[PDB]
């Protein structure tokens, strides 16, 4: 039941994620000089589309800790956490949010 | 470019479990910035693994030999 | 040996946090989650020990599972 | 100064590896432990702000379990507990 139309939106978003991909993995073949095969963005989109589900369940489970139903930048803060990096990087991006 | 709203939006909305379960607009813009660090970060470390092979082009083995420790090293 | 060091964990979580209190027997999760984590270092240091043909598990072994423990440990 | 005592965390890592581990490699088992601990206290402290609490609970911790991915849909917390603390602890928790 929505089963069809759910697979049809599955192939959607892969095709949009794989597109966005191309055009990322482009700039970076400029800044580096390499080329980048095919199969090989076609492997970084279905890796990225596969690493949604953690950071979708994770954010959820995050909102739910807080009585909360929707997800917000304190969410995808904490989500961010393991990575230092990433954490100061995601924090900056954040506060730039809420500066407006 | 990025990640556009609406993909991250049902991206994620198909992940959840709880059918009540929304992302206002900030997380999905924060998201979007993770997501696409998450792709340039993949490129970037299987392009020197490419590299340090005297290769040009990046081919999915590369890929497939930094992905372990990509993940491991993110979120 | 079967026993819980339950003040030890307090303990070493007040010399983190002081300020941030426990409750209940969260102790005995913190405990488990400890537990679990050597479980997982053990079997990564085995893992790199057999890698590097080696029957027994030294300090290099050791060092390269800890590494990758603690960040699958992170929350 | 408090840390777990050296005698438990051979204990535990010996009773599960099976296999020889050397004197200096406990030594780094040790120090592992120590940052393990560490990171834990940043984590449930942000847990239990990020509730509004100003105190640690049950669900802070099943959430760090979950976040390590010890805690999954098909692992539950209480067959973790059923499986791994000793008998007179687990009727605390159950």
């Amino acid at each position: 039941a929505g089963g069809e139309q759910r697979e049809l939106l599955i192939q959607r978003l892969r095709a949009a994620v794989h597109y966005t991909t191309g055009a990322l993995a482009q700039d970076v073949a400029e800044d580096k000089g390499v080329l980048f095969s095919k199969q090989t963005v076609a492997a970084i989109s279905e890796i990225t589309f596969r690493q949604a589900e953690n950071f979708a369940r994770d954010l959820e489970m995050f909102a739910r800790h807080a009585k909360r139903s929707t997800i917000t930048s304190e969410d995808v803060k904490l989500l961010a956490r393991r990575s230092n990096s990433l954490l100061k990087y995601i924090t900056q991006k954040s506060d730039e949010l809420a500066s407006s | 470019g990025g990640f556009r709203k609406e993909t991250v939006e049902r991206l994620l909305r198909l992940h959840f479990r709880d059918g009540r379960t929304r992302v206002n607009g900030d997380a999905l813009l924060l998201m979007a910035e993770l997501l696409k660090v998450f792709v340039r970060e993949a490129a970037a470390r299987a392009a020197r693994q490419a590299q340090a092979e005297d290769l040009e082009k990046v081919d999915i083995e590369h890929v497939e030999k930094v992905l372990p420790q990509l993940l491991l090293d993110f979120v | 040996r079967r026993t819980v060091p339950r003040g030890t964990l307090r303990k070493i979580i007040k010399k983190h946090k002081p300020h941030l209190r426990l409750a209940a027997n969260t102790d005995l999760l913190v405990h488990l989650s400890f537990l679990l984590f050597l479980h997982r270092l053990a079997e990564e240091a085995r893992t790199n020990a057999f890698e590097n043909k080696s029957k027994i598990i030294k300090p290099e072994h050791t060092i390269a599972a800890a590494k990758v423990i603690l960040k699958k440990s992170r929350g | 100064e408090p840390e777990i005592a050296s005698s438990l965390i051979k204990q535990i890592f010996s009773h599960y590896v099976k296999t020889p581990v050397t004197r200096d490699a406990y030594k780094i088992v040790e120090k592992a432990s120590e940052r393990y601990f560490k990171q834990i206290s940043s984590d449930l402290e942000a847990y239990s702000q990020h509730a509004g609490r100003k105190t640690v609970e049950m669900a802070d911790v099943e959430l760090l379990m979950r976040r390590q991915g010890l805690v999954t849909d098909k692992m539950p917390l209480h067959v973790l507990v059923e499986r791994h603390l000793p008998l007179e602890y687990r009727k605390l928790l159950i």
